[PDB]
């Protein structure tokens, strides 16, 4: 009476295991551990949604409202959490686009499950209701696309696909961040038309170099790769022109060592005294059929000694250091160049054209110019970043490569297949599904049902972030939905979404005008890996964690 | 500096809702399973050591420390409900925990304001009063017949369901025996009188009008069996009385000190003859007696009862019909108990009974419980309150209204109706509550051993023909009407209910901050 | 199931700070205000100097916002900004860096 | 859930509390299912001061030894509460409850709700209530005869001590009664019987007195030890004052007062001495063998000691409560408080009055009565736990006899009642159901739940209990067939049945009663309860 | 203070602040203790 | 008498080693109880590393979750050869232990000897292999029946 | 199997509680360990036996061969012994001769 028999036989684990199952209330824990997490991303949704600043052990502060991005410094301790966070990743990998929704769609999944699982319906009869309802869901986004990409590169084009993606992340102005991004795009494309070859992307193609200082309109955009680098023996800003024939070599430049017990071995004083100009005549005889190839510059991947430098500095070549590889290997899609490992004369088909290299002051330290000119097309183009906090310019190079993976998109499916924005996507499949969920008998009507409801918190977010009320603004939308189709076709109803602040009350007319759309190949894999995410903690009935 | 010395820092907006609206809900769901017929029960350890097993709804509260502050206002809902009725403790928690689960995503997802809430909330609690009055219907409340089957409505769930055709007829006696006519029947608990006995047979007990005493007589001749006993109450004690003057007497003489005990003995002689002056056949003292007063009532027959409860001389003079007086001297015949028979002190082996049976129209009884423990003997006395409380609104009104998921299906129907109407921003919390009374009739299903998916689906479809009368089964879950098994209810039970869960909600629902280290 | 305990499992590792409620963007306009309390009468050529001591006790004095943001340690995630901003204002014009 | 309402607070739900319940009393009864039968074994209470307590009875068991276990609580209380009515019954219904969560818990792993297991309890108990009318017998109490008492007082004691020492007290509690009996009143009290506890002689020395024998001895050397006649006055006043209740003093003006005011209080005891002398004499003057004995329940001034010692009148102070309603029964008088009213017909008389020294302490022994309506029972011993062992012991045997003047119905022990409780639950027919294998289920397992009592008994004298109990089935079928009522017995010496009647083993009515009730309602609530919560304040 | 821990800079118990009239005469004093040191 | 040959030690016998072999395997099968069947339960395993381990094997659990009782540690080691070998009867092995052995165990509380019990086990196990080839169903290979292979991999 | 699962049992009664049953010790066991105690009292037997000299622990020394005055001021925790300690003490008590030999 005085002490409990505090659970015989728990002897059978540790002390540090614990057994959690979905009985007393623990799936309805699960569920309210999601909304504190969720919570967070809602604000952080839409053009309007806000950043938020997350200091990890080692003092590095990224501030930035994409949820993928966030949940990555963040400790997450319930398991099912972790669903939810490993979930999010994904989709920042593959699509490289709509990871808010995916945070949201599947944290809303678990929201409406909490009445499902009141009413009594067994986590088998619920999973089984998100996926009929799902590829139904699937089917109805290729039916309502309109529109297409086309044309490869265009500069009007460009505007509808990159622009309305990097409207959430960091707005600011509209056509400043839109033309730097359009802008290295058309050059990496190989463009030629006609000739039906198979198109050909990278999304690491384009680099972002972060520079403080400055503004963002001061920005441009670089067809070379810039880095920060101090020339050794002089600088030159080549005005001679008649553009360059430059050479990589990925190995360093010295006198090749023997890998095993490199020593000097000398006899007698013969040897010593011609031993010191035998050295000197090695670099010499190696680097003059360089300079006899018209090599202004030479690219190199590890340390070179002094002795080799000397040579360089007579003919007048330069000299790069490229650490590590993967900043070598950029640097040779640039000028279309082949590296090879000795040290003798390339060949003149692997060597590189670059016009000009220039060395200024941008951020206050020496940076050389790669940028090339309207002929001899380059790849790999990178985007000078200026910026006067050095936080604001980690999650722009995110929000670029946002953009960036937008073109991916337009390579692998059969086109851009455009679908509305401002929330018109989310909002149309719920008057679909709740005529799929009546024309389904049975049980499972409650859970299809369910599943359009939580589309609605797309329309909510847009209008609570954007300071308007959810109450007033949400229902005076159904009703260009709520009335059907009428007795002729060409229905332009499809295009009404949610605006932000102005004089609310519905408005932008329709989103046509506003060019602002949405991606068919995001949405599928969106969807598919929030329902996914939701369905997986549904299907655990007992959860287990050890040490705590 | 630190400002505040009390909770410096804050924890408000949605933060401090989420808190107040889950700890209420935790309340409620340790008593799901304390709902139905098959509910189970629940075991509850004091840092006294005494065990109370029950399925009761306010003990299982009460006795539990919350240290969440909004829900210990959870805990003191049974109170409300134990004190002014005493039956639907556990109905008023799972209604008030649901509708705070139901009104959970409204602030958070709809970001309606609570006071819009609050106002939504007042007017359907107006409507639910009228449902549950057109529903209900008047019964005869001179019939016996029909009162013991009123009673076994709390009965079907507690353990006393076997003997309820026995503890029918105990209840039964028990409320028409303190009740008298004058506000109605105006009886209060404090009339009856509930006696613990361990041991003997929960199947063999009895009313018994009088005062069941534990203590013994006071001299061996005091004769334990009386044809016609008469008793008198007196409140002063047969010891000699001693002056709080603090008397110092100065003996100086050699016969004053001999002359003051001799007048000590005078006087309770004297006090005798007082007594004896009206010849009773008993006397009852709630203060010590006296050896020297036990030999003067001898020779008049005079059963001495010492070290009487206070309260149970009042309980006395309701039923031997005697006045309460504390001087002798004022003693009389119309003082004297009369009416009063069958007086037997039984022989028990743990302690001395005595019997007391009647032949100014209140009166009292005694029932005697004979358990097989006396932990289930502690059940069976909490089971005989509630089961008398039930008569106690069917004496107050004659109004009776169905139960065991009826009552609680019929508002949430004719809530339906009325929401598609309003068309306006309180349509939203308005059918909050139309959700928030299926989950006692849901609660019934999920301890049967049911499905109520497709119960609850045809539920709703028998409602909409016009019938108020289809209820849950309990044991098969049937939708069986509830006039044929008979489940009835009084309406102040099912008002008490619904009123208490609305007034509850709009209290933790304007809480928007929770702060501690006051120490006032 | 394995135990009586039965813990609470929390959403953040413990140690974690709290947020939302009433006041949290106010923390962090509270705190560039203070570090502007110490730049305003830097301000103007009558304006004074700062004299600050590091853990190291290297003496320095300035009254340039981009070095007295450089001396401190500033360990609040928005009161960083301003160190950015200074920063950036030294490398490329070099002055104004207080203003 | 129950962690948000308070941190430091714990639960089982469940399953998780289900195995406390079977688990608890489990372990508790296999402490107690030692103890069952005359081959039991023998438990030593020893407590932090030493104080060795040697008894085969659950009640002092339980008592002494603090349980920590919730679900044993109940238990405990219960067997507690079986005691104070029956004075029996510890140890069987601890036995029950056990096994009855036992047999039902097999049933739940099965997919069985506990709630229509509870129905087959109820409904099987009233049945055995049923039963229990046919199978008891009703005695004729008005012979009065030894034999019928012997055997039945005999069956209890042999659950005590050995075989040497209940016959010996065998005889002593069927003498427990004797002269204590009422026809119509129907009245019957056990506590008029004094148990006395000192060390003189053996365990097995003792022996039973016709009247009554008292603690005090004579505070006085002159006083007579041996009386031929003496006159019991009951005097409930003390002869020595302690205080005053009025707070005075006395305030002399010479010395001459001081001994004139000692010499005031002499004649307030005087007083109350003048009418004790003058009641010696009055019945007769100058007659030997004839003495006068008064016995005090308060304090008697050492000072009045030489006043009764010049008349050879023997005094007794510090006398117990329940002594003044013994002294009427025994001695024939009538109790007295004040010496005002005096009397030779409210005097009582005795034909021996004798008192012994044992150790440091004088024993006054009374005795040789003419109709006396009460006795007692000297119980002695050789060592400390001698005297606690034989009174429980006798307390126990107390009850059992009792129930035969209370109910002239007696029932056969050796286990044959629980034995014909099991094919009798086998199939109800149409009788008593309710439900379509609902009920059933819980039936079984109350049936063969009360099996438990015969095969302990086999188990403590180390025989096979179901080679025991197979011979018994085989005797049950033939005797139906037969024409013949038997009752089948279980014997521990040779490891065969027998017949309890011709045995001399029965057990009491309201033992087996409220077993079977009180045993029922514990593993009832036990099945019924889902969660073991704690909370509270510290 | 709003019930949260406001710290600017590291070590914020550990460094201290002067300002107004009282850091003038803290500096002037240090000089006069220097002063009529080598003044001798 | 071992507290004579060590001056500390744990040891448990008769009543109280018998509640070790009935109580341990009975809190392993519970575990699997909910795990067995195409509808059971499915389990999460989080160690303090921060790896995630989903799965419905019974061999999992076992393997990663320590077990304190020596008692299911001889059953954890039948349970895992179950699936090296065969690939499957991780759970089925656990309840048929730990349901044996409270089968058993009523009668031991009876008084029966522990031997006896054992001792009728391969009396009615060698049964099962005599009535497991009249129980088996032959297959010929030299149909190459492809639905055959489809119904047995989706058990 | 690192730890024992420590018997369903320990949570009943007290920890404090010991136990020695049949077959769980005692039997001829504790019988060997009052012949501590039996060779103190055979020494001190006959006209020869040797006294022994017990200090209580209030100090006050105590030298007889007298089994029942040596175990009336010896403290001894053993349950059983008292059983004998208190066979002795009747001894004294009574007849007041013989104490040696009923130890």
């Amino acid at each position: 009476s005085l002490r409990l028999p505090q659970n015989p036989n728990a002897g059978l684990f540790k002390q540090g295991y614990n057994s959690y199952s979905n009985a007393d209330g623990q799936i309805i824990k699960s569920i309210a551990a999601i909304r504190e997490l969720h919570q967070m991303c809602l604000t952080s949704m839409g053009p309007c949604g806000r950043n938020k600043i997350i200091v990890n052990h080692l003092g590095k502060i990224i501030i930035t409202n994409d949820a993928a991005t966030m949940l990555r410094e963040l400790d997450i301790v319930h398991p099912a959490v972790k669903v939810l966070v490993m979930a999010t990743e994904q989709q920042k990998i593959d699509m490289g686009d709509g990871t808010n929704l995916v945070m949201i769609l599947a944290g809303e999944l678990l929201n409406v499950s909490e009445k499902l699982i009141s009413m009594g319906l067994s986590a088998v009869e619920i999973i089984q209701g998100y996926n009929m309802a799902r590829k139904f869901t699937l089917k109805e986004l290729d039916e309502m696309v309109v529109g297409e990409i086309t044309d490869k590169n265009d500069k009007n084009e460009l505007l509808k696909m990159i622009k309305p993606v990097i409207s959430s992340k960091k707005y600011g102005s509209e056509d400043i961040l839109s033309e730097l991004v359009s802008e290295a795009v058309s050059h990496v494309l190989p463009v030629a038309q006609q000739a039906g070859e198979i198109p050909y992307f990278n999304v690491d193609s384009i680099r972002v170099v972060k520079i403080m200082g400055g503004s963002l309109s001061n920005s441009t955009v670089i067809k070379g790769m810039v880095f920060n680098r101090e020339p050794e023996g002089h600088v030159k800003s080549l005005s001679e022109d008649k553009k360059h024939k430059v050479a990589v070599f990925t190995c360093p430049l010295d006198i090749a060592n023997t890998e095993t017990k490199g020593t000097v071995l000398l006899h007698n004083a013969q040897e010593m005294l011609d031993f010191s100009k035998g050295e000197e005549k090695q670099i010499d005889a190696m680097m003059k059929e360089i300079a006899d190839m018209g090599v202004e510059c030479i690219v190199a991947g590890a340390g070179v000694g002094e002795l080799a430098l000397h040579y360089l500095n007579r003919y007048g070549i330069l000299v790069l250091k490229v650490p590590s590889k993967f900043e070598l290997r950029r640097l040779c899609r640039v000028c279309g160049a082949t590296p090879l490992p000795r040290l003798g004369a390339p060949t003149p088909e692997e060597l590189g054209l670059v016009e000009t290299v220039k060395t200024m002051e941008i951020g206050g330290d020496r940076v050389t110019v790669f940028k090339q000119e309207q002929g001899e097309i380059s790849r790999t183009s990178t985007i000078i970043l200026r910026g006067a906090t050095q936080n604001n310019l980690d999650d722009i190079e995110r929000a670029i490569d946002d953009g960036v993976a937008a073109v991916k998109g337009l390579m692998k499916p059969s086109g851009g297949k455009l679908l509305p924005g401002a929330g018109a996507t989310e909002i149309e499949l719920i008057s679909r599904i709740t005529k799929y969920g009546e024309r389904t008998p049975g049980l499972l009507q409650l859970a299809i049902k369910q599943f359009a409801v939580a589309f609605e918190v797309v329309p909510r977010t847009l209008a609570e972030t954007a300071g308007l009320d959810v109450n007033e603004v949400l229902p005076n939308l159904y009703a260009a939905h709520n009335v059907t189709e009428p007795g002729a076709v060409k229905t332009d109803h499809l295009y009404k979404g949610v605006d932000i602040d102005g004089e609310s009350d519905e408005g932008v007319k329709d989103i046509r005008e506003e060019n602002i759309y949405d991606m068919l190949a995001t949405k599928k894999f969106a969807i598919n890996v929030a329902t996914e995410a939701a369905t997986t903690v549904l299907s655990i009935d007992q959860i287990i964690m050890a040490k705590k | 500096v630190v400002f505040m010395n009390a909770s410096q820092e804050r924890t408000t907006g949605r933060q401090a809702q989420i808190s107040n609206i889950t700890a209420a809900k935790a309340v409620a769901d340790v008593i799901r399973t304390c709902l139905g017929p098959k509910a189970m029960l629940k075991m509850l350890l004091d840092p006294m050591g005494g065990l109370v097993l029950t399925n009761d709804g306010h003990a299982i509260l009460r006795e539990i420390d919350v240290a969440h502050p909004a829900a210990k206002s959870m805990l003191e809902l049974s109170r409300t409900q134990d004190e002014e009725v005493g039956d639907g403790t556990t109905t008023v928690i799972i209604l008030a925990g649901e509708i705070l689960a139901q009104c959970a995503p409204y602030l958070i997802e709809k970001n309606i304001h609570p006071v819009i809430i609050i106002q939504a909330l007042k007017k359907a609690l107006t409507d639910a009063l009228e449902v549950i009055k057109q529903v209900s219907k008047p019964v005869d409340v001179e019939n016996d017949a029909a009162m013991k089957k009123l009673i076994q409505a709390s009965i079907g769930t507690k353990y006393v369901i076997h003997w309820s055709e026995k503890m029918c007829e105990l209840a039964l006696d028990a409320v028409k025996t303190v009740r008298k006519d004058l506000n109605f029947e105006i009886d209060i608990k404090r009339y009856v009188r509930v006696e613990k006995i361990p041991g003997g047979d929960v199947l063999d007990s009895r009313v018994l009008k009088g005062v069941l005493l534990n203590k013994d007589v006071v001299h061996p001749k005091m004769s334990r069996h009386i044809e016609n006993p008469r008793v008198v109450l007196l409140d002063c004690p047969l010891e000699y009385k001693k002056g709080e003057s603090q008397t110092n007497i100065e003996i100086e003489k050699e016969e004053d000190w001999n002359r003051i005990l001799q007048i000590e003995e005078e006087q309770v002689q004297l006090m005798c003859e007082q007594i004896l002056a009206v010849r009773p056949t008993l006397v009852i003292t709630e203060k010590g007696v006296s050896d020297l007063a036990q030999h003067y009532l001898l020779k008049g027959g005079c059963s001495v009862l010492r070290r009487v409860k206070k309260s149970d001389n009042n309980r006395i003079a309701r039923v031997t019909g005697a006045t309460i007086v504390n001087r002798v001297e004022d003693l009389k015949e119309s003082d004297v108990g009369t009416n009063c028979g069958l007086f037997k002190v039984e022989m028990i082996g743990d302690e001395y009974f005595s019997f007391l049976d009647n032949c100014g129209l209140q009166k009292a009884c005694t029932i005697m419980l004979r358990g097989g423990s006396k932990d289930i003997l502690n059940e069976i006395d909490r089971n005989l309150q509630d089961a008398m409380a039930v008569a106690r609104n069917v004496m107050l009104s004659p109004s009776l209204s169905p139960g065991g998921g009826a009552t609680e299906m019929a508002v949430s129907v004719k809530l339906a109706e009325k929401a598609k109407q309003l068309e306006g921003i309180q349509q939203w919390p308005y059918q909050a509550v139309a959700d928030a009374m299926e989950c006692i009739p849901r609660t019934l299903i999920q301890n049967a051993g049911g499905d109520p998916i497709r119960l609850l689906s045809q539920l709703r479809a028998k409602h909409a023909q016009g019938n108020f009368t289809t209820g849950i089964d309990g044991d098969k879950g049937k939708i069986v009407d509830m006039v044929s098994y008979g489940i009835w209810e009084p309406e102040v039970i099912k008002q008490q209910s619904v009123k208490t869960a609305i007034e509850s909600a709009c209290l933790l629902l304007r809480v928007d901050d929770i702060v501690s280290g006051v120490r006032k | 199931n394995f135990g009586s305990q039965t813990p609470t499992i929390v959403v953040l590792k413990e140690g974690t700070d709290a947020s939302q409620g009433k006041g949290q963007i106010i923390s962090n306009i509270n705190a560039c205000v203070a570090v502007q309390e110490a730049l305003k009468p830097t301000l103007g050529p009558l304006g004074s100097d700062i004299l600050i001591v590091t853990s190291n006790q290297k003496t320095t004095i300035s009254n340039d916002g981009a070095t007295i943001l450089k001396l401190l340690d500033v360990v609040h995630p928005a009161a960083k900004t301003l160190v950015d901003i200074s920063r950036a204002q030294d490398a490329e014009v070099g002055d104004g860096t207080t203003s | 859930s129950l962690q948000l309402l308070n941190p430091k607070a714990e639960s089982l739900r469940r399953d998780a509390a289900l195995k406390v319940n079977v688990t608890s009393a489990e372990g508790l009864q296999s402490v107690l299912e030692t103890n069952l039968g005359p081959k039991g074994t023998l438990k030593m209470l020893v407590d932090g001061a030493g104080n060795i307590k040697l008894t085969k009875d659950g009640k002092v068991l339980l008592t002494e030894m603090q349980i920590q276990s919730p679900t044993a609580v109940l238990i405990a209380r219960a067997a507690a509460a079986q005691d104070e009515i029956t004075g029996d019954g510890t140890t069987t219904v601890v036995c029950l409850v056990g096994e009855l969560l036992r047999q039902a818990h097999r049933f739940i792993q099965e997919g069985v709700h506990p709630r229509i297991i509870t129905d087959g309890f109820e409904i099987a108990r009233k049945e055995s209530m049923k039963f229990l009318d046919e199978f008891k017998i009703s005695k004729t109490n008005l012979s009065n005869d030894r034999e019928f008492l012997l055997q039945v007082a005999r069956s209890s004691l042999l659950t005590k001590v050995d075989a040497d020492l209940t016959e010996v007290l065998t005889p002593i509690v069927t003498d427990a009664v004797l002269s204590v009996y009422d026809a119509q009143a129907d009245n019957l009290d056990l506590h008029m019987v004094e148990i006395m506890q000192m060390q003189h002689l053996s365990p097995k020395d003792t022996t039973f007195i016709k009247g009554l024998v008292l603690d005090h001895g004579g505070r006085h050397p002159d006083m007579p030890t041996r009386v031929k006649n003496a006159y019991v006055l009951i005097l409930n006043v003390s002869l020595e004052y302690e205080k005053t209740e009025v707070n005075s003093g006395f305030f002399y003006s010479s010395a001459d007062q001081r001994d004139k005011l000692a010499a005031s209080e002499r004649k307030f005891v005087d007083a109350k001495l003048k009418k004790i002398i003058d009641l010696k004499n009055e019945v007769c003057g100058m007659d030997p063998d004839k003495g006068f004995v008064i016995i005090n329940q308060k304090g008697i001034d050492p000072m009045s000691l030489d006043v009764f010692a010049k008349h050879n009148i023997l005094a007794l102070r510090r006398a117990k409560r329940r002594n003044m309603e013994r002294l009427q029964l025994v001695t024939g008088g009538e109790a007295q408080n004040s010496v005002e009213d005096l009397s030779p017909q409210i005097l009582g008389f005795s034909g021996l009055v004798y008192q012994e020294t044992i150790g440091e302490e004088k024993f006054t022994y009374v005795t040789e009565n003419t109709d006396p309506k009460s006795c007692t029972i000297l119980i002695k011993g050789s060592t400390h736990y001698a005297l606690a062992q034989t009174k429980d012991a006798v307390r126990d045997g107390l009850r059992a006899v009792a129930n035969v003047l209370k109910d002239k119905n007696i029932i056969p022990g050796a286990g044959a009642f629980y034995i014909a409780l099991s094919r009798y639950l086998r199939s109800a027919n149409m009788n008593k159901l309710g439900a379509k294998g609902k009920t059933k289920t819980g039936i079984e397992a109350f049936a063969e739940a009360l099996l438990v009592i015969p095969k302990t008994l086999v188990k403590n004298s180390g025989f096979d209990p179901l080679d025991v109990l197979a011979m018994v089935e085989d005797e049950l079928d033939d005797a139906q067939d037969s024409d013949e009522t038997r009752y089948v017995g279980v014997d521990l010496n040779i490891g065969d049945s027998c017949d309890p009647t011709i045995e001399g083993i029965w057990d009491s009515y309201r033992v087996l009663r409220n077993a079977i009730t009180g045993a029922t309602g514990i593993a009832s609530n036990l099945l019924l309860c889902d969660e073991l919560l704690r909370a509270g304040r510290s | 203070e709003m019930g949260r821990p406001f710290i600017i800079v590291k070590d914020q118990g550990n460094k201290k602040r002067q300002h107004g009239l009282e850091a003038k005469k803290s500096h002037i004093l240090a000089a006069r203790s220097v002063a009529s040191i080598i003044k001798t």
